[PDB]
RNA sequence: UGGCACCUCGAUGUCGGCUCGUCGCAUCCUGGGGCUGAAGAAGGUCCCAAGGGUUGGGCUGUUCGCCCAUUAAAGCGGCACGCGAGCUGGGUUCAGAACGUCGUGAGACAGUUCGGUCUCUAUCCGCCACGGGCGCAGGAGGCUUGAGGGGGGCUCUUCCUAGUACGAGAGGACCGGAAGGGACGCACCUCUGGUUUCCCAGCUGUCCCUCCAGGGGCAUAAGCUGGGUAGCCAUGUGCGGAAGGGAUAACCGCUGAAAGCAUCUAAGCGGGAAGCCCGCCCCAAGAUGAGGCCUCCCACGGCAGCCGGUAAGGACCCGGGAAGACCACCCGGUGGAUGGGCCGGGGGUGUAAGCGCCGCGAGGCGUUGAGCCGACCGGUCCCAAUCGUCCGAGGUCU
RNA sequence: GCGAAUGCCGGCAUGAGUAACGAUAAAGAGGGUGAGAAUCCCUCUCGCCGUAAGCCCAAGGGUUCCUACGCAAUGGUCGU
RNA sequence: UGAGGGAAAGGUGAAAAGAACCCCGGGAGGGGAGUGAAAUAGAGCCUGAAACCGUGGGCUUACAAGCAGUCACGGCCCCG
């Protein structure tokens, strides 16, 4: 038995692919049902991705964003159902994988260290021209 | 515990195992066969077959990062040169390690010789 | 009251009604029956399951002979279900039907010599203040010259895991027949790889 | 710590009783397929220097 | 739980090794 | 995890601006509040003549916490702060605003005044 | 608190705390009751009950006590006022200093004050773990019965019933049913969150290789910094307390005499506790009372005995292992995927070097999600587990 | 005339193949010599000191200096 | 430091006749050979107690509770 390949089998049925590629730095728009009593809603999301952990069918990622002057960071699975849709509001370009140091930086000085990755931007363009 | 750990401490901290590792590569890639005390040799196995079979890879990057553990310019050319064209078919297992009868006097030591192979 | 052998292969989770739900999951089946039990020769009942498969070339004699009697292909491992008498010659997960509840046997991972702190969760001594070389130790063991003596069963340091531990009610969330696959909801004794028992659960 | 000491001599029986288990086991030793002396097994011939049928050694 | 304040019967240990002998 | 001692931001307009957790009100020993729990708790800043003034002993319930509340759909929601809103012994806020996101939690916890009052609920 | 002065002055270390507990029950809580100046809810008082539980903080060396916030409850006691060869050393025995007081004085105080050396090595019994030996009348490989033990044993809130019963009203049930907790336990590592001594990157000084580029050592036993896989982990996750059967406690009874009535009792029979037995989980046939089932070997040579070669098996040796201090356990040993390498995936890190271009430059851009790359999931005999040795029944008697 | 004086002297036990083997600056290999080598010589490599752990005076020691030949004992192992 | 304190330690044989030579061993040591009335008088030497340490034999012992013995019976082994 090959252990590993059993598990992604059970994982299989659960893993999405629908979901646009994105990283650490770029700022994103996560669409997430909600339940409230009773309505289940979609509330959105918005803000910079400060982490992606990656582990197979089980990698998640982190969304830091300011919301009325306290900080959120919200986790979402990378496959939760949960997830209606993810529109790339910006694409930034880090240095590191994990950017948890954003979390002391004046509004101004993040915007200094995460600058528009203006060559993944240009490349989301050359998509889109679709045929 | 221990658990799923791979790599021996050879009582040794972290800087010295290196060393250690290093300047055995050196000894055994200059003369080929070299004896040791059996886990030493049993460790060497594997440090050496990667810079080995980036020896064997032959590009300019796979000569600096060679260079690393080795630092002898000359020595490195040897093994790219002579050592790694031996086994431009061969496909991993590029040293051996085999068991010596006699222990060591002073301390009884378990001894291998470990050798490049052919 | 059925049960069966198999091995724990690993964790993830599933999404199930908007739920994250944490599954190990254990290759169960197929486990052929070797040997019954009977009152009238045994003296009670349950039957003997093999599981996994072996080389023949590594079975001795007087297990080849056994296996043989029971006209089944050698066996790696043989465990015993007590009160259990299926109907066929073969047991699989299909006796198991998600959501059935069930208890799971397996061997807890070693932890070897364990202190006191680890085994027992004592508390161990202050990190300052004073204290001198104490500070996973475990303080008193004792009274005075009455009663002079150690109970049976003071807490110590000692070996600890590698047990046989049943964790017990866990919700079967899926099984999956046609890769003799059970996934039970929350997590299981041992490695993964170690070999485990599913039975129908005790709690009601 | 209070220097702990031993209350009573050990007795000449109660020593070698705990030195029961002190006998050495002999080496485990096979014949060189190739010059039919003693070794230990797995161990490269010091007699003859061969191992796996090939001289490997001067000796 | 006694009142009447138990004095010690001995001091606290200790002062000075008789080192050596010889 | 609010426990005593901590010192969490009042996120109200009741005047006290930062409060010292003194006791979970969960249970008999709770080691730790989080959201939607009540703890007592002293008021430890406040501004001029609020309806809450230093010294105060007082009820709050906890709204964010810096340590992450985990959630069922597999998710988790962390804040910046800590934050409780002063309330009254039957659970409604003594402020008239309150300031902040706050945790959705307090919803199924029955605290509805507050959530509403609040600005953004994640 | 005392009395006495019996072991111990060729030493029984003494307050308090910490740690670990264990027991008593004159029960704080929780279970079960009788009476009530018990309408209800709540409470008084007594009986049964030791299974479990019995919080955090301020003061003070303090125990104690007071107080704050809680709580089902914040129980009282024994164990050398349990526990200093377990820790502490705040306090009370020494030497220093001072205050108040006493003394002409030296000094003194069941006064106050600041300071003041607490001892690596466990023989035995006891305890926690792990083997070795022998035994369990033939020798073996498996799989088990469970005598007997041990573990566990907590409790709350809300809602339904029902704003019903009850009560002027305020307040507010029994019974029954549903949900959600606190603490604790066993496991686990999917998630959350740690660490991850070299898995990746950045950075400074310096010495070096080889001048540049690129790299190396040292700055810690990681130079520093940012991250970080497996593993081990809790703050994270699953699950546990039961249900159920049976016998009882106090208590309530059915039938019922002695005693024409009455009586729970003398005959007999019911109901009745968180407690008791079982049930759950773990250990367990040295259970010498050494159990049982399945399979394997077998009548071998010479004189309930010895010797030798075998049988089934076993050990040795080797490769290893979420097994482990050694031992032991488990897997593998070429009829092989055991570990090592190589390969693929994962995962970290986060775009190597080289080169081309732009900038005077520091740099920047592109080749490029590049290069590196522990343990994780796999493949693959490239390397090593070569070759072998030695043990081991022939079955006691009615 | 000894059995006791924590007696005196001496010898030998026990503890026990136990604690320890004296700075965590650190080692590795190849060659040699030798009956014998982790420990001696030589070479390469790697670490440590460098207001020192390098150098020179003075005290104090008193041949320990240099060579050859040795390894009983001294060297906390070994020893050429 | 000094004044001062202050040990232990005797014995081959009549005679060195103190073991040539060979053998194993680096040697130490030993086995032969030789000396001697004697060499377990061989120099680590008269005698050579005891504690203490071994080897070989007899009896015994792994369901037993102990100031270790004593009384009784039985088993085995030895001397007749
Ligand atoms: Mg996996
Ligand atoms: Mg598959
Ligand atoms: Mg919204
Ligand atoms: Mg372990
Ligand atoms: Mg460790
Ligand atoms: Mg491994
Ligand atoms: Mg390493
Ligand atoms: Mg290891
Ligand atoms: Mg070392
Ligand atoms: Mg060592
Ligand atoms: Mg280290
Ligand atoms: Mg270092
Ligand atoms: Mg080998
Ligand atoms: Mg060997
Ligand atoms: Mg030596
Ligand atoms: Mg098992
Ligand atoms: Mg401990
Ligand atoms: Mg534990
Ligand atoms: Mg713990
Ligand atoms: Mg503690
Ligand atoms: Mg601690
Ligand atoms: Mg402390
Ligand atoms: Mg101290
Ligand atoms: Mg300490
Ligand atoms: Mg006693
Ligand atoms: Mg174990
Ligand atoms: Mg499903
Ligand atoms: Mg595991
Ligand atoms: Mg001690
Ligand atoms: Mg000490
Ligand atoms: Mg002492
Ligand atoms: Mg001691
Ligand atoms: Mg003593
Ligand atoms: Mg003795
Ligand atoms: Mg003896
Ligand atoms: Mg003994
Ligand atoms: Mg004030
Ligand atoms: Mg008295
Ligand atoms: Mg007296
Ligand atoms: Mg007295
Ligand atoms: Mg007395
Ligand atoms: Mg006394
Ligand atoms: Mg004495
Ligand atoms: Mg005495
Ligand atoms: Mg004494
Ligand atoms: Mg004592
Ligand atoms: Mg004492
Ligand atoms: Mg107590
Ligand atoms: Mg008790
Ligand atoms: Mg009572
Ligand atoms: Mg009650
Ligand atoms: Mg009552
Ligand atoms: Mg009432
Ligand atoms: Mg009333
Ligand atoms: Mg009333
Ligand atoms: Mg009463
Ligand atoms: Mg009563
Ligand atoms: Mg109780
Ligand atoms: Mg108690
Ligand atoms: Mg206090
Ligand atoms: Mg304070
Ligand atoms: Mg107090
Ligand atoms: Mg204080
Ligand atoms: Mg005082
Ligand atoms: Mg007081
Ligand atoms: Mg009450
Ligand atoms: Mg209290
Ligand atoms: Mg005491
Ligand atoms: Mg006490
Ligand atoms: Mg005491
Ligand atoms: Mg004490
Ligand atoms: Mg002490
Ligand atoms: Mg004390
Ligand atoms: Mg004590
Ligand atoms: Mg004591
Ligand atoms: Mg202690
Ligand atoms: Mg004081
Ligand atoms: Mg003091
Ligand atoms: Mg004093
Ligand atoms: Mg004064
Ligand atoms: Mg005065
Ligand atoms: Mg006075
Ligand atoms: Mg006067
Ligand atoms: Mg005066
Ligand atoms: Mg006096
Ligand atoms: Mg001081
Ligand atoms: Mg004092
Ligand atoms: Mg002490
Ligand atoms: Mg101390
Ligand atoms: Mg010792
Ligand atoms: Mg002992
Ligand atoms: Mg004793
Ligand atoms: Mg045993
Ligand atoms: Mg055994
Ligand atoms: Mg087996
Ligand atoms: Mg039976
Ligand atoms: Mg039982
Ligand atoms: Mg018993
Ligand atoms: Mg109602
Ligand atoms: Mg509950
Ligand atoms: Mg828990
Ligand atoms: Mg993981
Ligand atoms: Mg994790
Ligand atoms: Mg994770
Ligand atoms: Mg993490
Ligand atoms: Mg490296
Ligand atoms: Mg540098
Ligand atoms: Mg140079
Ligand atoms: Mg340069
Ligand atoms: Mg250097
Ligand atoms: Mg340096
Ligand atoms: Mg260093
Ligand atoms: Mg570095
Ligand atoms: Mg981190
Ligand atoms: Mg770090
Ligand atoms: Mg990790
Ligand atoms: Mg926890
Ligand atoms: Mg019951
Ligand atoms: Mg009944
Ligand atoms: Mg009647
Ligand atoms: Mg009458
Ligand atoms: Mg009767
Ligand atoms: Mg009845
Ligand atoms: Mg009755
Ligand atoms: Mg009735
Ligand atoms: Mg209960
Ligand atoms: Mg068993
Ligand atoms: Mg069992
Ligand atoms: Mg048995
Ligand atoms: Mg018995
Ligand atoms: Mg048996
Ligand atoms: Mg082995
Ligand atoms: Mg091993
Ligand atoms: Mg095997
Ligand atoms: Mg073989
Ligand atoms: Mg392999
Ligand atoms: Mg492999
Ligand atoms: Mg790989
Ligand atoms: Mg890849
Ligand atoms: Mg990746
Ligand atoms: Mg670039
Ligand atoms: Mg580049
Ligand atoms: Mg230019
Ligand atoms: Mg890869
Ligand atoms: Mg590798
Ligand atoms: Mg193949
Ligand atoms: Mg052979
Ligand atoms: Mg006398
Ligand atoms: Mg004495
Ligand atoms: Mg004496
Ligand atoms: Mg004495
Ligand atoms: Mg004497
Ligand atoms: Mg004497
Ligand atoms: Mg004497
Ligand atoms: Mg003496
Ligand atoms: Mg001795
Ligand atoms: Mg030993
Ligand atoms: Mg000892
Ligand atoms: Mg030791
Ligand atoms: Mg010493
Ligand atoms: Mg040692
Ligand atoms: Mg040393
Ligand atoms: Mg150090
Ligand atoms: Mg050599
Ligand atoms: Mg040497
Ligand atoms: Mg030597
Ligand atoms: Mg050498
Ligand atoms: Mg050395
Ligand atoms: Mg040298
Ligand atoms: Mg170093
Ligand atoms: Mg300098
Ligand atoms: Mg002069
Ligand atoms: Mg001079
Ligand atoms: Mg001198
Ligand atoms: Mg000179
Ligand atoms: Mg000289
Ligand atoms: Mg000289
Ligand atoms: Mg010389
Ligand atoms: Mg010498
Ligand atoms: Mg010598
Ligand atoms: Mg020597
Ligand atoms: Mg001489
Ligand atoms: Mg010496
Ligand atoms: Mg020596
Ligand atoms: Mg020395
Ligand atoms: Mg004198
Ligand atoms: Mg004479
Ligand atoms: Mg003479
Ligand atoms: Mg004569
Ligand atoms: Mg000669
Ligand atoms: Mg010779
Ligand atoms: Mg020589
Ligand atoms: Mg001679
Ligand atoms: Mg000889
Ligand atoms: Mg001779
Ligand atoms: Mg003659
Ligand atoms: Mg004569
Ligand atoms: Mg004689
Ligand atoms: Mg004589
Ligand atoms: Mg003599
Ligand atoms: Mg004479
Ligand atoms: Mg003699
Ligand atoms: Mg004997
Ligand atoms: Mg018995
Ligand atoms: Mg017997
Ligand atoms: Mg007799
Ligand atoms: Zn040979």
């Amino acid at each position: 038995m090959n252990r590993g390949a059993l598990i992604k089998l059970v994982e299989s049925r659960y893993v999405r692919t629908d979901l646009p590629e994105f990283r650490p730095g770029d700022t994103v728009r996560v669409s997430y049902k909600v339940k409230e009593g009773n309505r289940t809603r979609i509330q959105d999301f918005e803000g910079i991705v400060i982490r992606i952990r990656r582990n197979g069918f089980n990698t998640t990622f982190t969304v830091r964003k300011v919301s009325y002057g306290v900080g959120v960071e919200r986790i979402f699975p990378l496959h939760s159902p949960l997830i209606q849709k993810i529109d790339i509001v910006q694409r930034g370009r880090a240095r590191r994988a994990k950017l948890y140091f954003i979390r002391n930086l004046s509004d101004r000085e993040i915007r200094r260290k995460l600058r528009a990755d203006r060559k993944r931007i240009d490349q989301d363009r050359a998509a889109e021209r679709a045929a | 515990m221990r658990h799923l750990k791979s790599g021996r401490k050879l009582n040794r901290h972290s800087s010295h195992r290196l060393a250690l590792y290093r300047n055995q590569a050196k000894s055994l890639l200059t003369h080929g066969r070299i004896t040791t005390t059996v886990p030493k040799a049993k460790e060497l196995r594997g440090f050496v077959d990667h810079l080995i079979h980036l020896a064997k890879r032959g590009d300019l990057h796979a000569r600096r990062l060679v260079l690393r553990d080795l630092q002898d310019v000359k020595l490195v050319r040897k093994l790219f040169d002579e050592i790694a064209p031996r086994y431009r078919d061969r496909q991993g297992g590029y040293t051996r390690v085999l068991k010596l009868a006699e222990r060591r006097r002073g301390d009884g030591a378990p001894l291998a010789l470990v050798e490049l192979v052919e | 009251m059925k049960g069966i052998l198999g091995v724990k292969v690993g964790m993830t989770r599933i999404f199930r009604d908007d739920r994250a739900v944490p599954v190990t999951v254990i290759l169960a089946g197929p486990c052929p029956v070797v040997q019954r039990r009977t009152p009238e020769k045994d003296g009670y009942t349950a039957v003997q399951l093999g599981f996994l498969p072996q080389n023949p070339k590594r079975v001795n004699r007087p297990l080849k002979g056994h296996f043989a009697k029971a006209g089944v292909e050698p066996v790696r491992i043989l465990r015993e279900i007590r009160d259990f008498n299926p109907e066929g010659d073969t047991v699989t997960v299909e006796i198991f039907k998600p959501g059935e509840r069930v208890d799971v046997t397996g061997t807890s991972k070693g932890r070897g010599f364990a202190g006191v702190m680890k085994r027992w969760n004592f508390a161990g001594g202050p990190d300052s203040h004073g204290a001198h070389k104490i500070h996973r130790h475990p303080g008193s063991i004792g009274n005075r010259k009455t009663p002079g003596r150690v109970y049976k069963g003071k807490k110590m340091a000692g070996h600890y895991g590698a047990e046989r531990v049943t964790v017990m009610n866990l919700e079967v969330v899926d099984v999956i027949p046609e890769e003799n696959l059970l996934l039970v909801k929350g997590a299981v004794p041992g490695p993964n790889g170690g070999l485990v028992i599913v039975r129908e659960t005790k709690k009601a | 710590a209070k220097h702990p000491v031993p209350k009573k001599k050990t007795s000449k029986a109660r020593r070698d009783a705990r030195r029961s288990h002190h006998a050495l086991t002999p080496p485990t030793l096979v014949p060189c397929p190739e010059c039919k002396a003693m070794k230990p097994p797995h161990t490269v011939c010091p007699e003859c220097g061969y191992y796996a049928g090939r001289k490997v050694l001067e000796v | 739980r006694r009142i009447r304040f138990r004095p010690p019967y001995l001091p606290r240990p200790g002062r000075r090794p008789r080192f050596p002998p010889p | 995890m609010i426990q005593p001692q901590t010192y969490l931001e009042v996120a109200d307009n009741t005047g006290a601006r930062k409060i010292m957790c003194i006791r979970v009100l969960k249970g008999s020993n709770a080691k730790y509040a989080t959201v939607g729990d009540v703890i007592v708790a002293s008021v430890k800043e406040a501004i001029p003549r609020g309806a809450v003034k230093e010294g105060d002993v007082v009820k709050a319930v906890v709204v964010r916490t810096k340590k992450e509340i985990k959630r069922p759909d597999g998710s988790a929601i962390r804040f910046d702060d800590n934050a409780a809103v002063i309330i009254n012994n039957q659970l409604e806020p003594r402020g008239t605003r309150v300031f902040g996101p706050v945790a959705r939690e307090l919803r199924e916890k029955g605290f509805m005044k507050i959530v509403s009052l609040a600005p953004e609920v994640l």
